[PDB]
């Protein structure tokens, strides 16, 4: 009896009154469809409502202004307003031509804002405490798609148009917003057939001139939709051709993706085979840097495009393609040394011209003398420029030597050379060097930088052979004293000279400069130094261990590789891209760092690597934790819980050593790295509760004095007491310290000395406290806010947390502001969060429209604790700025107005919280004014008398 | 509306692209419900002109909307009925710039709409009226005549009666003939009949008349001969001193007296609006009279509605122009008393407000209306002059009243020279001639494009002619208005003293009502505050003018005028 109503409904609705029709509709259904979620003869019927109110709309387009229902239900409380049916309808009529963006901007504030809400409830545990109620508009607009596999047309229509502008609109809820898209995109691809040619047109003609926003959204949801469906390409004719032509526009990441992307649609068709083979040789002989990099780039997808190892033209064709570009350039020399390899990986024959070529090149710069002066032809890269990177080209030798050597004329010849300068950089010192000068280097000179460049290919050239001689000796004292010997010239020449006169003017952050080593190579060597102790050994390593500048190197290494995988996504050396396979490297290598650390500077190094391969386990290994977290030897916290309470015995007896011992460096690191572990543990578990009741106490306990220190561990604290409950109990405990800790507002009345915490000290109360605590202050009224304008059965729940929030919040403030706070920007801040809590003036605001006596106290306790002590306040920042100002070149015109001005908005503040209290008294016919005191203001007077 | 324009502009460059859309458009206005009266009588007239001229769907949305009209003739919503009827009249006003067939169709159908429901009816000739006068240049004469030959049965077939009273003796109230004929025993019967038509509803009265003067007007150049005779008509109402009954409150007929009285006044209202404008002997008199007819009856009309507490007519005393039948601007074209020219200058000023700054009132260009003011402004200067002379020559019935005509008459001339539009030099061609006429009239001859500071020096030496008689602190300050308004943007240095000089002597200028009572109020205080910052903008020294007033103009007022005004300036109170 539902479409006979829908029916009569619609055809009132054409003619008569449209007010209330669509709201009935809308709430039957919607109990319709929670009731049928508890099938095809509902989504038929579903399908046909649709097309009629559809039709009703196109028809009678006064139906969908009365827009304005959903928008006054949503502001009247956020969320219950994207229902189902609502969403779908709106969604079906945004493809109409008319009122598209009103509707589509409120779709596109309310995901923003839902997006948001999701973020600060998943950032606020209490919020979810107080406010349960949660609409998550992501899932149910990724379930429309889920119901429009039943012929809907126009709602896919209306789907596709939503993500194209979701994508439009995207350039972090932005990023949210680009997830939610791709999500979208990719289900409606996926379930509908005739739409999805119109799908990959849209994206096709998307990613197009967009390079200035991240746009690996496109690139990666293209992947994902081909690899879903790679036959939509060839169903739309392979309109892929035409996207060849992005080698201008940036092609430093995108044509790889793109091709990594299309891969096995080139391989099913010959035509984009073709079109990309004649793209790509015409583009290698254009002479730009840009286009050489972006065929070079293309060059290294297309050799593993084609794929013979268990047709042979196309095999012997392409081999000639990169000896001639090797040819060009050392910027456009780089990357085909590293890209060698992974084509290597996927060849026999191949494999044996690929190394005759590389052979050939190196046979360049071998000067084949047999064990005299050294072989430096460096002087062939000086065209203060530098035309071919000798590191680079001899570390994918020794990687392609490994290979080869691995797989089972030239070859004997190529490892006796390889052998041979091995025994010549041993034999040739820094004597028969050309840069035997302690000063040479000059910058910004035509021979200095020659020189730096030169200075800084040969440690790439030493850095080659240490990866030789370990791998191609085995155990062997002979291939050991090798690595040290070329260590001895690699440190005396970079330790010296180098980081003296090249560059170490500003300190460096870093450390060893770029190596040119293996992720494989660094955990066989670090296994095998430490953490291993055979009979195999040959006693090699005892001398070898002896040399701790070299120990210090064989992990500074490592940070730089891991440190690679940290700002970005990738490394260097064999398997790079692989992301399994560094994660068994990581795996592996973070044992024997663990080791390394509790074996007992030199540890210093591998703990720093350890709170990168955490950082870098949750960041970007996020689905592989648990294998990792298992690996240390399912629930990750039982197993985290164990490798933090290792952490924790290491912090407890670090912190209890002596101020003599503290090397703050190490407390940094071991602080973070738990604020790094801390974050995966499970809400569910005691464990949450024992480690943060023993950081409460050892904050109760201990009395630190560093200030990183004492900043990063309360960040700490901070960052997982915001997720369990309401952090104002603990900044109120803070307040209380530093006021007690500090003198007083009025330096008349004496403070109790408590101390609630011993890490507040005379020292610490200082900037390093009182902008953190007044950093979480603002933090706590930033939701508050939210939590207002949700505000504006389930509201009386809200206001209970709010006024009782607000209440113990108004008590942090109280005895924040009464504290003596020094000069400098935590007075600053003091007075801006004071004109923040005050705009109190929003809740007073909303409760307008109705009073109550929970409000009522709160305002007397406003009152009677905030404004009285504020004004006093601004009568002492004025003299701690007079005598701040004294120290001025011992114009000022900057340091009069700029720690002034804070003073004139708090004032503002003030009076606006006091006029909309006006308000309140009068129409809500109760006084609530007897609580607080006269506004005071102040004057002036310039005394002539002392004028000069 | 913006989008009404454009399409007239795609309508009027080429139809044919827009019948290939028309019949959405059709079907649009086929579907929903939004419409309006202006947008109905833009839309149709526009939608009707592409049928009988191109040739690609003309007959389909013709027809539609045709049968759309018969269709709604009478629909179940009620407004429909009178937007119909409104679409169907400017039907036949494209028509009338072939359609005979369908003509007769929407003729027949709203006759029988018509049947016997007056409202829908006055509806429609009032309608009609506004086509006519529209379309006064051409209009078709027999296709007219072919559908609007009722002239000739209702009006005088239906309220044409005896001169002598010989029909109905036992009535509400006697039947007299006021306001006779000035040239008795003319005609053998020319009386009109409204007393004994207590209800053919009399709603149906007024707007017709307007409709006969322009059938006389479209049959004839003149309008002679066929209602010339038919102007003098003792009008046919009760006892004129029924005013005396009105103490009985009898609420049965004094309540219909009300509405009787109203209709003849409307009636009068039109005779009034219609033949003033043409010029013929032995007429001009009798339009004087009837305009001081017009007068008695506003007076008597006043009463009668003050003493019922909540009435309502059909738009078919000062506040009640929504209900009264409209004057055109026509009236004022034969200007060639003070309380006739007071009521007529009060109801110039509403249009000179609105146009200068149903709805009769908004259908004139402001470039139109500075034409027809400057075409006949010469009797409104000459009587603008006389009584001048009259004010310089020194009973309240009088002194007030040509005080308020030279108040609203000053009015006139401000917002006929505060008319924003002179911003732009488009006009000021027309504001130029405007000027010589006025330094003709002040200087004779030797004033002919002479330049434009000393045209603004003519305009201060004559406007300021009539400095020293100014009755009422309204006319003071609109004076000063008028010259703020002629004077230049930029603001020149001897216009700078003598506007200081002058509202400094309008501060000090005593305001005195002629009974007493001092002209306080609240339209004073706004004109008080205009004229004040007038005077400050245009005072040489304004800091050396406020510390004057701040410095002997108030505190004179502090400390002597508990009800009176400061030494100084009697135009300072406490009240003000």
């Amino acid at each position: 009896e539902i479409p006979p109503l829908v029916y009569q409904l619609l055809l009132l609705s054409a003619k008569g009154s449209k007010k209330t029709v669509l709201e009935g509709i809308i709430s039957f259904f919607n109990q319709l469809d929670k009731r049928q979620k508890e099938l095809d003869q509902l989504r038929h019927v579903e399908g046909t409502v649709i097309l009629h109110i559809v039709s009703a709309i196109n028809l009678d387009q006064d139906i969908g202004e009365e827009i304005k229902h959903l928008k006054t239900e949503q502001q009247k409380d956020p969320g219950k307003a994207l229902c189902p049916f609502s969403v779908s309808l709106l969604l079906s009529t945004a493809v109409k031509h008319r009122l598209q963006e009103q509707i589509f901007d409120f779709l596109k504030t309310s995901i923003t804002r839902s997006c948001k809400d999701l973020q600060i409830l998943q950032a606020s545990k209490f919020l979810q405490d107080l406010c349960p109620q949660q609409y998550d508009v992501t899932a149910v607009i990724l379930e429309v798609v889920k119901n429009s596999a039943f012929g809907w047309d126009h709602v896919t229509q209306g789907l596709v148009d939503l993500g194209f502008s979701l994508m439009e609109s995207y350039e972090m809820p932005a990023q949210q917003a680009c997830k939610l898209g791709a999500s979208i995109l990719l289900e409606t691809f996926k379930v509908h057939e005739p739409i999805r040619s119109d799908i990959l047109e849209q994206v096709l003609n998307r990613v197009l001139t967009k390079a200035a926003s991240p746009v690996s959204h496109f690139i990666d949801l293209l992947s994902n939709i081909v690899v879903s469906a790679p036959l939509v390409l060839q169903n739309s004719s392979s309109r892929v051709t035409e996207t060849f032509d992005n080698l201008s526009f940036l092609p430093i990441d995108t044509v790889q993706g793109l091709l990594r992307a299309v891969q096995p649609l080139l391989k099913v068709s010959m035509s984009v085979r073709d079109s990309l083979i004649l793209v790509l040789q015409k583009a290698i002989f254009s002479r730009q840097l840009d286009a050489r990099k972006a065929a070079v780039a293309g060059f290294l997808l297309l050799l593993r495009n084609f794929k013979i190892l268990g047709n042979e033209a196309f095999c012997l064709e392409i081999l000639g393609s990169l000896r001639r570009c090797l040819s060009q350039q050392a910027d456009v020399r780089l990357m085909l040394y590293e890209g060698f390899y992974d084509v290597l990986r996927r060849n026999s024959q191949l494999a044996s011209s690929i190394m005759e070529t590389l052979l050939s090149q190196i046979k360049q710069y071998y000067l084949p003398q047999q064990d005299l002066l050294p072989p430096l032809k460096l002087e062939g890269c000086i065209m203060i420029f530098l035309q071919e990177p000798l590191a680079h080209l001899l570390c994918c030798i020794q990687h392609c030597l490994a290979w080869y050597k691995s797989t089972v004329g030239f070859e004997q010849n190529f490892e006796e050379m390889l052998e041979s300068v091995t025994r010549r950089m041993i034999k040739s010192e820094l004597e028969d060097f050309e840069l035997d000068k302690s000063a040479d280097f000059s910058p910004s000179s035509g021979v200095g930088v020659k020189n730096n460049i030169y200075a800084i290919q040969v440690m790439g050239i030493c850095e080659v052979l240490i990866e030789y001689n370990f791998k191609i000796g085995n155990f062997s004292k002979n291939k050991f004293e090798d690595v040290l010997g070329l260590f001895t010239c690699y440190n005396k020449l970079s330790e010296i000279l180098k980081e003296k006169a090249g560059k170490n003017k500003s300190t460096l952050g870093n450390r060893i400069a770029r190596s040119f080593l293996s992720m494989g190579f660094v955990s066989t060597l670090l296994t095998a130094l430490f953490r291993d102790n055979a009979q195999s050994h040959e006693e090699s390593l005892a001398v070898l261990r002896s040399s701790t500048e070299f120990m210090r190197y064989a992990v500074s290494v490592a940070l730089q590789k891991v440190q690679q995988l940290e700002e970005m996504g990738q490394t260097d050396g064999p398997d790079g891209q692989n992301p399994e396979k560094m994660f068994q490297n990581l795996c592996k290598i973070t044992r024997v760092l663990l080791w390394r650390y509790t074996s007992i500077s030199i540890s210093l190094l591998c703990l720093e690597g350890l709170l990168r391969i955490f950082n870098t386990m949750q960041q970007l290994y996020a689905a592989r934790i648990p294998q990792f977290l298992q690996a240390l030897d399912i629930n990750v916290t039982e197993k985290a819980a164990f490798q933090i309470r290792q952490f924790q015995r290491s912090l407890v007896n670090q912190l209890s050593s002596a101020e003599d011992d503290f090397n703050s460096k190490e407390t940094q690191l071991l602080i973070t790295i738990l604020s790094t572990l801390s974050k995966l543990l499970d809400p569910g578990s005691q464990q949450f509760l024992q480690f943060l009741t023993w950081t409460v106490k050892i904050c109760k306990e201990n009395a630190l004095e560093d200030l990183s220190c004492c900043k990063g561990l309360l960040t700490l604290l901070f960052s997982l007491h915001v997720l369990y409950k309401s952090p104002v109990s603990l900044l109120r405990e803070l307040a209380q310290d530093i006021h007690a800790c500090l003198g007083d507002i009025d330096q008349d009345v004496e403070i109790e000395s408590r101390s609630h915490f011993a890490i507040v000290n005379v020292k610490t109360a200082a900037p390093t406290v009182c902008l953190l605590v007044l950093g979480q202050a603002d933090k706590v009224l930033e939701e508050v806010d939210w939590l207002i304008k949700r505000l504006t059965n389930q509201t009386q729940a809200l206001e209970k947390g709010v006024i009782l929030q607000l209440g113990t919040l108004l008590t942090v403030f109280h005895e924040l502001v009464q504290t003596a706070l020094p000069a400098g920007s935590c007075v600053d801040s003091l007075l801006r969060s004071l004109s923040k809590t005050y705009a109190l003036t929003s809740l007073i605001k909303h409760y307008i429209q109705a009073v109550p006596g929970r409000l009522e106290k709160l305002v007397k306790l406003s009152g009677s604790h905030l404004t009285p002590q504020c004004y006093s306040f601004i009568t002492y920042v004025q003299n701690i700025h007079s005598e701040s100002l004294s120290f001025a070149e011992e114009t000022v015109m900057a340091k009069v107005l700029r720690d002034t001005k804070p003073i004139p908005n708090l004032i503002f503040a003030i009076e606006q919280y006091e006029k909309f209290l006006i308000h309140l008294s009068k129409k809500s016919k109760v006084n609530l004014m007897q609580y607080m005191k006269l506004s005071t203001s102040r004057d002036f007077r310039i005394n002539a008398s002392m004028l000069d | 509306d913006i989008s009404l324009d454009v399409l007239t502009d795609l309508v009027i460059l080429h139809p044919s692209l827009l019948l290939r859309y028309a019949t959405f458009v059709k079907t649009i206005l086929d579907s929903m419900q939004k419409l309006n009266p202006c947008q109905i009588r833009k839309l149709f007239y526009i939608l009707s002109t592409l049928a009988f001229s191109q040739r690609q769907e003309g007959s389909y949305i013709q027809d539609d909307m045709h049968m759309v009209i018969r269709k709604w003739l009478s629909s179940s919503v009620p407004n429909h009925k009178q937007m119909g009827i409104i679409g169907a009249v400017t039907m036949m006003g494209s028509v009338a710039l072939e359609c005979d067939g369908q003509l007769s169709t929407l003729l027949d159908l709203v006759g029988f709409c018509c049947e016997q429901t007056p409202e829908v009816l006055a509806l429609y000739y009032d309608e009609l009226a506004n086509l006519i006068e529209k379309q006064k240049g051409n209009l078709d004469l027999q296709l007219l005549d072919k559908f609007g030959k009722s002239l000739v049965e209702d009006f005088p077939n239906d309220f044409v009666v005896d001169l002598s009273p010989t029909v109905d003796g036992s009535f509400l109230f006697p039947v007299k003939s006021l306001y006779n004929l000035d040239e008795d025993e003319t005609q053998g019967a020319i009386a009109i009949n409204l007393l004994p038509l207590v209800s053919v509803s009399p709603i149906c009265l007024s707007p017709c008349f307007r409709l006969l003067r322009l059938y006389t007007g479209e049959q004839n150049n003149g309008s002679l001969e066929e209602i010339d005779a038919l102007l003098g008509c003792p009008l046919y109402l009760t006892d004129l001193e029924v005013e005396g009954k009105l103490d009985s409150l009898s609420k049965q007929e004094r309540e219909f007296l009300c509405s009787l009285l109203f209709y003849a006044l409307n009636w009068f209202r039109e005779v009034v609006n219609a033949f003033c404008q043409q010029q013929d002997a032995e007429m001009k008199g009798k339009v004087l009279t009837r305009l001081q007819n017009i007068t008695e009856l506003q007076n008597v009309l006043g009463k009668c509605l003050a003493a019922t507490p909540g009435y309502v007519p059909p738009p078919a005393l000062q506040s009640y122009r929504p209900y009264f039948r409209e004057l055109d601007l026509e009236v004022f074209s034969v200007l060639h008393g003070p309380a006739e020219l007071c009521f007529l200058l009060d109801d110039m000023c509403w249009k000179l407000e609105h146009v200068l700054t149903f709805s009769h009132l908004c259908q004139r260009s402001p470039k139109e209306v500075a034409v027809c003011v400057v075409k006949l402004l010469k009797p409104l200067c000459n009587h603008m002059e006389n009584m001048h002379n009259y004010f310089q020559t020194v009973n309240i019935q009088e002194y007030q009243l040509m005080s308020s005509c030279y108040h609203q008459l000053l009015l006139a001339f401000r917002l006929l020279f505060a008319w924003s539009g002179f911003s732009q030099h488009e006009n000021s061609n027309l504001l130029r001639s405007a000027l010589q006429v006025l330094a003709d009239r002040l200087k004779p001859g030797e004033t002919e494009f002479l330049p434009l500071e000393e045209l603004i020096s003519e305009s201060f030496q004559y406007l300021l002619n009539f400095q020293a008689s100014i009755p009422s602190f309204q006319c003071a300050f609109i004076l000063t208005q008028v010259l703020m308004a002629i004077s230049e943007k930029p603001m020149t240095g001897w216009k700078r003293e003598k506007m200081a000089s002058l509202a400094k002597q309008f501060l000090c200028q005593s305001w005195m009502k002629p009974g007493g009572d001092r002209e306080k109020g609240s339209h004073f205080n706004s004109a008080l505050h205009t004229l004040l910052c007038v005077y400050l903008e245009h005072t040489d020294n304004i800091l050396k003018a406020i510390e004057e007033i701040s410095s002997v103009g108030v505190p004179e007022l502090i400390n002597s005028a508990k009800d009176g005004c400061s030494s100084t300036y009697p135009t300072l109170s406490r009240q003000t």
